[PDB]
DNA sequence: CACCCTTTCATTATTATTATTATTATTTTTTTTTTT
């Protein structure tokens, strides 16, 4: 159906870099050895080829949210808001192998190279959720296709042919945004605040000598890990446009059904991380099927024929496949 | 002309198994060649032999072409390369249940049959190659100049030939005899890397039908 | 994009190695580049610069030079009365030159309509020379804010099309001949990556 | 030991098995054997089931086996010959590290066949071409052909010894992979790229890739003395009977 | 008959090579021993012989789609796209070897050397699609060539030798991308979501005790069955390179070119070097020059008509006799 | 009959790694057109 989705992040966008990265109280990342250096979690990066002057073509980091990130975000948002719903309003239940393939791909790590029955590979292909994310233990090809969220950049222009060299950013893109993490009893101040300490005041007091006496240890090391730990990391900013490219290689009306459901599921979802902090909160602005735009700001107000082919597969919905789908060959 | 051939390739190419004599080249082109002139439908055997090169005849028959085996200068590390084949399973599943395709069995099988995923690593070189021969120079530059790559498995795109120079050299310059020979071939050709082998001599250095005890060297 | 478009232009290598920053030496020295042109040349020629105070500083550096021949256009000086005065003093046998900018780039015909049914002796202009790239040379609001959008790839891209602007003045019919193209902008025989576009245009002609 | 079917007839001595058809009209090679199948002689029609995927490695079209190539396309045969090495008198096991020494440094002098499995099994019995001559072995691994010369084998040993003479620790100069299948088989080591000579570098480029595969067999930390096979003719004469 | 076909990545390439490749937390590839390090598996990359800053050539890394997967890839193009639905219409199916010919090119209808007659060898490299991926059983040669995707790059500089130094990437070519897969089992959490488990509470919490006693026994191991939770990497190609594509007719017919040019047209909703659900591979083509002519338009190729009919006349012609009798006979 | 499916064999034995290196910062000044 080649669904693109445009998607506005309200509040900034946290998918943390795997690595060792640091950064120094200024805000220069990655300093040069013997300066004072905090550790820093990047947002997830792409290098990407980009039109820098003209023709002076370069690779420049831009910064996403990976495609098997926003992949598995829109798997569980069809299984949280359709799938199991519509699969515990009826008697249907899933064994914790089958949840695990209906979550994580696979029941378990260890996948069974013998392969699958034709009528098998084709049952589960005209499933709505299965033939979208195809995992089990024999590996079938889910005909899902999710892309990495990109921001509309000038860094993305070649990504993004035409259409949106307007509502596009450019320049730095990012914000490292620091963390505290102060010591609580530390902040004590008087025997009213410290009554709900078992022993009050000695326990406290206890406390306080174990953290001196960490400080000294670990003047000693420079010249058993405390509380204070101030530190950053770096997020995408928010109120940028992103596009989400989700293809389907010959689907079944009820899955892209099932994928515009889980759209309409979309909002009050989180795209990336920083749980505790509410980054990843977005808006859809723009959802358009085979180009055609189909987002209102009530809901789809479109592509009625997938509604209810998905309506009527998920009344149909039921374990069997599902229990099919994560038995192993082997097991 | 007693000259010598070598060859500089963009693209590194298959490197070769056992020798690949010049000759074995050269023909192919004059097929593909004829198969330019005299259409696709012809027998390939009838200009195989058709070469600009001389012949050497040992002394019972026996005759071979008078090049040589392509030696390799190495520009570059020795490298393997992995290539499948697997059918698609999912197509096939999909065209089972359209009823496009027709196969009874319903489970394939990896470890052989049609859907036998499969995977085998060829070692690669990307080099300058040389070889002697005896021969006129002007066919042996038309030819070349219709080649395009050189090395095995072309239809993924190896070993292609960025430029060729082909010149003249003294007589003793040049062992054209660093080649698959017939055994009853002169002690004077034969050295000590050449050795006793079951290989072909001539044509098609495929063809198992034709191979017979020969005095060849090794790669 | 036809062949006959570019086939009678002649390219060639000569041009002014001082870039123009609006200096005096680039102008007497660009001057000296535009003397000989228009001392090679059989016929018209319009030299396009870029800034009114680069045409200034041309025009006295080429006036007492080249005495009568020369024909400026200033605040009082508009392009369609030079086009009327190019194509008099082209009647009159002797062979002008212009310091055209403005219009002069963009929208002019060039060719003898006292020539229709024979393109081969067509002999308006001869020698076109580009003194400058023209950078900058739109400045609307609109297309301040797109490159403000945009950043130097929407400058960069309206550079290259007022150059190809310029320099669709030479070729207006297919038969003509001998048609002299002359690029002065130092950018373009340096290793500038930026002006890189100018140079596939001028990959366009050879020799 | 004119061709690889003659390791039926002249070692390990079987029968046809007689449910052959005898070859009638111009004759034509066994698509297996490689062997010219003449009037007279035993014949079976092709019957390979979809699983044989060693017909890219047929040696010709005519669709006919010949009854020695009919004994070598037996599972005991296929799985017995897997690991082993072939001589005028009998069958080695070429399975052993020192086994391998033994084959490419003094091999045996007989007119040889060197057959060793990249898998499970296959049909790589009847693709290899036998080996007249010491000096250039053809010897087939998995679905490929290789070439060793023991000559450059030995040679290639001396250096991987006397670049490792008096130090403790055992450092290859060259990585090979014994599968034959990395991207780096073949590839200098840091360490032999500091101890490896400009010409003994081009040299060990300049190997085959048989060789290639071979001295990954020798080339380990603990270098093998070439030692002679055990016996399994007797052993594969009890599995095919 | 040369086609070249330039496009353009809109997601990244990742054509994954063989060997256990190493990676520690930071970007070092294949550290020594004794540190920690995780899995990775790269994309395909070979040496190439650049002449790059001087005049000698030097081995370089140049990162790639091998010519087998386009192949591959252009001929799937064909049989989803034109070989499917011309076909489909007429009603003609396909049986074991015509199929495993048609789509694999494997000889696996009979698995013995088929002798193929001149006639038959003329007609079925005439046929156009028989023309182009000849193989399996009757062994035929192929008259479409497929040139590995070169991106124009400097280290494929000398392979793109004349009219690629304009837009033509310098530098690091690829890119780690990490991959976890995590326990659900663990991201569980509320009665409600936990009701639709066949044994719901107690069945969760004796995988997560079987997840305990696994991590103790690993644990316990190093001073075989693993759980879900698995943290991985892979190396792929940025995204938005220009890639290259040679595509060689050696004395074709019309209709071939017509059956490769209509592949060029249909191939945008097809991908790339696997990794499908990542969703790699995307691309447009910026450019298709026929033998040096661009003849790529936006909305497919415009001009190349006579390639256009001849294609349109032979998939009229379209049969499942010919690929038969390529097949089994 | 063709096809489709299930289970036998071997015992190899260390295991180098690409040490390549990885996130930016450049111009510049027209004067049109032919609408309410
Ligand atoms: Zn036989």
């Amino acid at each position: 159906m080649q669904i693109e989705v445009t998607v506005r992040n309200i509040t900034p966008i946290f998918s943390a870099a795997p690595g060792s990265n640091y950064i120094t109280i200024d805000g220069t990342i990655n300093p040069p050895p013997g300066v004072s250096r905090f550790p820093l979690v990047r947002t997830r990066m792409m290098y990407v080829a980009a039109d820098v002057g003209d023709g002076v073509i370069k690779s420049v980091p831009l910064q996403i949210v990976p495609g098997n990130t926003m992949r598995s975000l829109l798997r569980r948002t069809m299984l949280k808001h359709v799938i199991e719903p519509a699969l515990v309003e009826k008697g249907n239940k899933l064994s914790i192998g089958a949840y695990a393939t209906a979550y994580s791909g696979n029941a378990t790590g260890n996948p069974d190279g013998v392969p699958s029955s034709f009528d098998e590979i084709a049952t589960m292909r005209a499933h709505p959720f299965i033939g979208l994310f195809g995992g089990g233990p024999r590996m079938l090809e889910g005909r899902l296709m999710v892309d990495s969220l990109y921001p509309i950049h000038t860094n993305a222009e070649r990504i993004l042919g035409a259409g949106y060299e307007n509502e596009m950013m450019s320049g730095p893109i990012t914000q490292v945004v620091w963390a505290r993490r102060m010591d609580p009893i530390l902040n004590l101040g008087s025997s009213e605040d410290v009554e709900v300490i078992n022993g009050g005041a000695v326990a406290a007091n206890g406390w306080i000598q174990d953290l001196l006496a960490n400080s000294k240890a670990a003047a000693s090391k420079k010249k058993g890990r405390g509380l204070k730990a101030f530190n950053a990391h770096e997020v995408v900013i928010p109120g940028l446009k992103w596009v989400w490219r989700i293809s389907l290689d010959r689907p079944t009306d009820a899955q892209v059904g099932l994928v515009l459901l889980a759209l309409n599921k979309m909002t009050n979802e989180r795209i990336a991380g920083g749980h505790s902090k509410d980054y990843g909160r977005f808006v859809i602005d723009g959802v358009s099927l085979n180009g055609e735009q189909v987002w209102s700001q009530s809901g789809i107000t479109g592509g009625e024929q997938y509604f209810d082919a998905v309506a009527e597969a998920i009344d149909g919905l039921s374990s069997k496949e599902f229990e099919q789908f994560a038995q192993s060959a082997k097991e | 002309v007693n000259l010598k051939v070598t060859i500089d390739l963009s693209n590194p190419m298959m490197e070769p198994g056992d020798l690949l004599h010049l000759d074995a080249l050269l023909g192919a082109l004059r097929v593909s060649r004829a198969r330019a002139e005299h259409g696709d439908a012809i027998n390939p055997r009838d200009y195989h032999y058709d070469l600009p090169l001389e012949r050497y005849q040992a002394p019972s028959g026996d005759w071979v072409f008078k090049a040589s085996a392509f030696k390799l200068k190495r520009q570059l590390p020795n490298q393997m390369w992995m290539q499948t084949g697997r059918l698609s399973i999912v197509e096939a599943a999909r065209h089972r249940q359209s009823g496009y395709l027709q196969l009874r069995a319903g489970k394939p099988n990896p470890a052989g049959g049609p859907f036998k995923t499969s995977i085998y690593h060829r070692p690669i070189v990307q080099a300058e190659l040389t070889a002697f021969c005896v021969g006129d120079q002007q066919g042996i530059e038309a030819l070349l100049s219709e080649c395009r790559q050189i090395g095995g498995k072309r239809g993924v795109g190896f070993g292609q030939v960025a430029g060729f120079k082909v010149e003249p050299v003294a007589e003793t310059d040049c062992p054209w005899s660093w080649r698959a020979l017939p055994a009853d071939a002169d002690p004077r050709l034969v050295t000590s890397e050449h050795a006793r082998c079951i290989a072909a001599i001539r044509g098609p250095y495929w063809d198992r039908t034709l191979h017979v005890e020969a005095l060849a060297p090794t790669p | 994009h036809p062949a006959w478009t570019t086939a009678p232009v002649l390219l060639h290598k000569e041009f002014c190695a001082h870039e123009p920053d609006d200096s005096p030496e680039w102008a007497t020295e660009c001057a000296q580049t535009i003397q000989g042109v228009a001392s090679t040349a059989q016929g018209g020629t319009l030299v396009l610069c870029t800034s009114y105070q680069n045409t200034e500083l041309l025009a006295g550096r080429l006036g007492a030079a080249l005495g009568d021949r020369l024909i400026v256009q200033s605040k009082t000086s508009s392009a369609a009365t030079c086009l009327a005065q190019f194509k008099a003093k082209h009647k009159a046998g002797i062979r002008p030159v212009w310091l055209g900018l403005g219009a002069a780039w963009t929208g002019i015909d060039l060719s003898d309509h006292s020539l229709p049914d024979n393109p081969e002796l067509d002999r308006l202009l001869s020698d076109l020379v580009i003194t400058r790239i023209p950078v900058g040379q739109n400045r609307s609001l609109t297309h301040e804010r797109r490159t403000a959008i945009g950043g130097f790839r929407i400058i960069s891209q309206e550079a290259a099309w007022h150059f190809r602007q310029g320099l669709g003045r030479l070729v207006r019919r297919p038969g003509v001949t001998h048609k002299n193209l002359w690029v002065l902008d130092a950018r373009i025989y340096g290793g500038a990556a930026w002006v890189a576009p100018f140079r596939q245009i001028l990959d366009r002609y050879k020799k | 030991m004119r061709y690889p079917s003659d390791i039926v007839d002249q070692v390990l001595k079987a029968g046809p098995d007689k449910g052959l058809l005898t070859w009638e009209g111009v004759d034509a090679a066994c698509s297996h054997c490689s062997r010219p199948i003449q009037n007279g002689d035993l014949y079976s029609p092709s019957s390979v089931g979809a699983f044989f995927s060693d017909t890219r490695d047929l040696a010709s079209t005519s669709r006919s086996i010949c009854w020695r190539c009919v004994v070598l396309r037996k599972k005991p045969m296929l799985y017995g010959l897997s690991a082993a090495v072939v001589t005028q008198d009998g069958i080695y096991s070429i399975s052993k590290d020192v086994n391998k020494a033994w084959l490419f440094t003094t091999p045996p002098p007989a007119p040889f066949l060197v057959v060793h499995s990249s898998s499970t099994m296959q049909h790589l019995s009847w693709r290899t071409p036998v080996t007249l001559d010491n000096r250039r072995i053809h010897v087939r691994y998995g679905p490929n052909l290789f070439i060793v010369r023991p000559e450059v084998v030995r040679k290639a040993l001396s250096i991987a010894d006397r670049v490792n003479e008096g130090q403790k620790k055992w450092v290859t100069p060259v990585y090979f992979d014994r599968k034959a299948a990395a991207m780096g088989h073949g590839l200098i080591t840091r360490a032999g790229a500091e101890m490896l000579t400009q010409e003994e570098q081009e040299f060990f480029q300049s190997v085959t890739p048989g060789e290639r595969w071979a001295l990954s067999y020798l080339m380990h930390s603990k270098r093998p003395e070439p030692e002679v096979g055990e016996c399994i003719t007797e052993k594969v004469m009890t599995s095919l009977n």
